[PDB]
DNA sequence: ATCAGAATCCCGGTGCCGAGGCCGCTCAATTGGTCGTAGACAGCTCTAGCACCGCTTAAACGCACGTACGCGCTGTCCCCCGCGTTTTAACCGCCAAGG
DNA sequence: CCTTGGCGGTTAAAACGCGGGGGACAGCGCGTACGTGCGTTTAAGCGGTGCTAGAGCTGTCTACGACCAATTGAGCGGCCTCGGCACCGGGATTCTGAT
């Protein structure tokens, strides 16, 4: 449990650098965790809800693609 | 073995992140995070490896675009370092809370 | 000839779009000329992508088109990228960009 | 079953445009996912247009108007110029 | 000379049900006649997406139930789905 | 109207026909129109439940376009629904910044 | 024409938005900010006019344009 | 008597948020729309409802964009805005790349 | 605190042209017969998911050297806002076409 | 019959200077923490390997809502009376500036 804080700080630092940032502050990681919590919440609710409407308890790859397309995040290379 | 001033290998490291295409985030930690997050919704669920990979890749792309937004806000603010309030301003403009 | 696609000099199948429109419930009545037109529309749509994909192929001196090549190709141009503003390529990556403030003082 | 796509249609189009350059089937699925969203958007726009005119079917003029609506001026002009010959040749054969 | 659908008295009736004494000016009716039908269009589009994604050509009452939960927050959608299910059950049990 | 026997003010037939007129699917169950009409009636009920209160707060009974818009933005769920859509003569809720205000 | 918008109009608009002082080079952009923001919208509308098959633009073409551009308006038949 | 520049400005800020009265006259808006639309096609008849709807939408958009600009300036801890403020405001939304 | 300066706000008083209840028609909502079909339950396969378990390394945490960009002074210079005088044309009320 | 053009005219929507003054913003004084290299640890990274639980697909049903044909009365389209809320002068006051 408590894997929201379990996200490694250097991983968020690498993502921020890949966002083209030269100096990385120590409070960036926690803000990233807080934002990513809700960002994952929205997409997980969408995809699992698509799965639930089809009377399924196991989410496949296609429902993720459908939910992302509805939200405006169509993903290539994984089908869709 | 000599040490360089700030900004030498960092930008190179940035290039190492931008040139490369494989998932920089290690798989199993984010996998277990997804497990815990989804387990809070309904217990005793099974999630496909293909789906969790798509979710992780989408999360990586969303994060890198979000730090692009944070960089743009910081540059507009005449700073180099990024701060949480940059993201606070950016998200409210985008409209996602 | 015999096939509708090859008769009119269009490679993409009109039948696929016609079947989609019919058994997609988008409208009770589905035209035949409109799928013919949209077949050529899709043909030119894919032709443009393959047109800049060839030029992006020799950027890294590579032949197999990979998601990195697609991100290097599609994103640089304007019209498709703006029409695909909410489109991300899986395992593609971002264009190598260095901002103005990226130099230490 | 029979899962219809443009797997060899895209190959033939590429051979017409750039036969000396290869691709990978992952890019083929990428193009499939691209054209799926594009077709869904086109179908939605044409359905809305036909509803505005209270139309039960979609004709070539509506498709041309939707192409102007979605594609930019240069791209819409190219698509219309390439597609008028399509219906012209389809009428004869 | 077409008698098009509108919410001239539907709004007034539901207003009386929620408030015995409250008026509404027609300039606000201009807002309502568009906004209510646009939320209707949002829900209908979500239902169409649900039906098309799960390969369904026949739409049942279960599509909207979770389409609302997707389109609305959980707190707002919970009351909506409860009231809708209650109304459906009462309609079925009645004449 | 069968909405009278359904315990619903919004007629079922208009919802059913609008679904049929919109061509959203080939077939639709009987529950979908009644359930959709109930959902719309509940949603507008909360629209008018706050709109009436807003009118009554201003020593008023008639509702102006300004009266409805505030009730839209007063909530956070209702604001979430109408997040990126503006209503004519609706405007924005007042908001005063302390940093702009003089010392 | 392009500069038909007057400076005090933009000044009062900035007061409405909550701006006390405006820098010198912002004004020239501000007028332009509307233009393209209108342009794209009417860039749909005229095309909708082509779909409208009418020389007169009804108030529902602008509803289409605002629905597609993301700035749909209620209250006025939208 | 003479007040500081900003007291009347903040009075204007408070009052303009409770008034929906259109600032700029409708004739300049008509001039803009007609002149720009002359490029696409002539014989364009703009009915009163369309003009009013577009005017209100444009004013609401400009007020919201000024609000985002002021928010970014507050993020920059400044009162007077700069061109990069509005540039960032239109940049974060994704309309500008 | 100790003066003034304008400008809103309620009280008293004034309008007003459509808001709301009501005439009417009228056609869409609603309901008795008929069908058929994809929704629906159940079962065979099965296959990737779950989970365990064995063998391996750049990533994660911290320890430690350095300087410089962010934060706060330190001017510094300043250019649109309130105030003052000046220009003008916009659109309710009118006319006409007109399409 | 709604949509387009065109005069009345005269006060508000601008339309351009004057003083100016807190604020936008380019230089100085100063810190700690992030760049960077490395000690130390490891838990994940990669990959066999069995149990399996409903998804994919198919066997076997099938309920009632879409098509037809008929009845009405809800409600929309419009019309009359007067009124809920917009709007102008007099006191209460309510903000703030300069000292």
């Amino acid at each position: 449990r408590d894997n929201i804080q379990g996200i490694t700080k250097p991983a968020i630092r690498r993502l921020a650098r890949r966002g083209g940032v030269k100096r990385i502050s120590g409070l960036i990681y926690e803000e990233t965790r807080g934002v990513l919590k809700v960002f994952l919440e929205n997409v997980i609710r969408d995809a699992v809800t698509y799965t639930e409407h089809a009377k399924r308890k196991t989410v496949t790859a296609m429902d993720v693609v459908y939910a992302l397309k509805r939200q405006g995040r169509t993903l290539y290379g994984f089908g869709g | 073995p000599h040490r360089y001033r700030p900004g030498t290998v960092a930008l190179r490291e940035i290039r190492r992140y931008q040139k490369s295409t494989e998932l920089l985030i290690r798989k199993l930690p984010f996998q277990r995070l997804v497990r815990e997050i989804a387990q809070d919704f309904k217990t005793d669920l099974r999630f496909q490896s293909a789906a969790i990979g798509a979710l992780q890749e989408a999360s990586e792309a969303y994060l890198v675009g979000l730090f692009e937004d944070t960089n743009l806000c910081a540059i507009h603010a005449k700073r180099v370092t990024i701060m949480p309030k940059d993201i606070q301003l950016a998200r409210r403009i985008r409209g996602e809370r | 000839a015999k096939t509708r696609s090859s008769r009119a000099g269009l490679q993409f199948p009109v039948g696929r779009v016609h079947r989609l429109l019919r058994k997609g419930n988008y409208s009770e009545r589905v035209g035949a000329g409109a799928p013919v037109y949209l077949a050529a529309v899709l043909e030119y749509l894919t032709a443009e992508i393959l047109e800049l994909a060839g030029n992006a192929a020799r950027d890294n001196k590579k032949t197999r088109i990979i998601p990195r090549h697609l991100q290097l190709a599609i994103r640089n141009d304007e019209e498709l990228n703006k029409l695909l503003g909410r489109v991300t390529i899986a395992q593609g990556g971002v264009l190598p960009n260095i901002q103005a403030v990226l130099l230490p003082k | 079953s029979r899962k219809e796509s443009y797997s060899i249609y895209v190959y033939k189009v590429l051979k017409q445009v750039h036969p000396d350059t290869g691709i990978s089937s992952k890019a083929m699925g990428i193009m499939n996912s691209f054209v799926n969203d594009i077709f869904e958007r086109i179908a939605g726009e044409a359905s809305r247009l036909a509803h505005y005119n209270k139309r039960s079917t979609i004709t070539s003029r509506e498709i041309q108007t939707a192409v102007r609506l979605l594609l930019p001026g240069e791209l819409a002009k190219h698509a219309v110029s390439e597609g008028t010959k399509a219906v012209t040749k389809y009428t004869s054969a």
